[PDB]
């Protein structure tokens, strides 16, 4: 898989944040507090919520040739929808609801794939050492 | 025992990348059942006679082991933070690794505080708190 771009908006720190990812080594700099790292949390809550870790997330990725796009908003009340990329429109992939949505995730790239092959996190590291 | 096949073939991938990531001073890496050990002159010796950037090696040989023996190949891959205490030889160890491995990477999401780390990267974005919210600057 491969991510191309998350729009985070009132999420912590992040008030309207854009970053696209390219191909290659994608560096994110920043020191304690920039909103580095709740923009990582905001990628995780676009991919995998319900999960502990208007607020409005709209995340954008690729998936074995199909381009994919999860929203969510949350209120009181939330909006979630996840759609993929025909030609020129999105259109749902499944009811636009948190259980569907998430049901369907753990079939196309389940959560304990992703923690344990993709994200690398210092815990892990020490414990390996 | 298929516990020990599957933390022996673990090792085996685990072996190639960290004598890869330390142009062949170690040899391998070796699993027991569960502490790891490396090979160093034809003996195994325990971590605790690894330098700082032979640490963050052997941890991120290990994770990518455990990535390729899971999935089979590695597309993306997202560093958060994975080794935030960051002195010369840790650094340059994670510069080497950057350019010389990393890079083989379809996609590879690194998030750090290090701005000298900028150089070994293909794209580069800083965040930074300004008037109490993120902003972020594209750098490359």
């Amino acid at each position: 898989m491969k991510l191309e771009r998350v729009t985070v908006k009132n999420f912590r720190s992040h008030s309207d944040t854009v970053v696209e990812f390219k191909e290659g080594i994608n560096l994110i700099i920043g020191q304690n507090g920039s909103g580095k790292s709740s923009l990582l949390d905001a990628i995780l809550v676009g991919l995998y919520w319900p999960l502990r870790i208007d607020t409005y997330i709209d995340l954008i990725f690729e998936k074995d040739g199909t381009k994919y796009r999860i929203t969510r908003r949350f209120l009181s009340g939330e909006i979630h929808a996840m759609k993929r990329l025909v030609g020129n429109e999105w259109k749902h992939v499944t009811e636009p609801s948190s259980k569907a949505i998430s049901a369907f995730m753990e079939k196309l790239i389940p959560y304990n794939i992703f923690l344990n092959a993709i994200y690398i996190r210092q815990g892990q590291i020490d414990a390996i050492l | 025992l298929a516990r020990e096949a599957a933390l022996s073939k673990i090792g085996e991938l685990a072996s190639e990348i960290f004598a890869e990531f330390t142009e062949g001073k170690y040899s391998e890496v070796v699993v027991r059942a569960v502490r790891l050990f490396v090979v160093w002159e034809g003996k195994e010796r325990p971590l605790t006679f690894l330098r700082g950037g032979e640490r963050i090696a052997l941890g991120l040989a290990f994770r990518l082991a455990m990535s390729l023996y899971l999935a089979g190949e590695i597309s993306l891959l997202i560093l958060d933070e994975p080794t935030p205490y960051l002195d010369e030889e840790r650094r340059r160890k994670l510069i080497t690794i950057m350019e010389r491995y990393l890079k083989k990477i379809p996609q590879v999401i690194l998030v750090s505080h290090d701005e000298e780390l900028k150089d070994a990267a293909d794209h580069v974005i800083r965040i930074s708190l300004e008037n109490g919210s993120s902003k972020v600057e594209v750098v490359s």
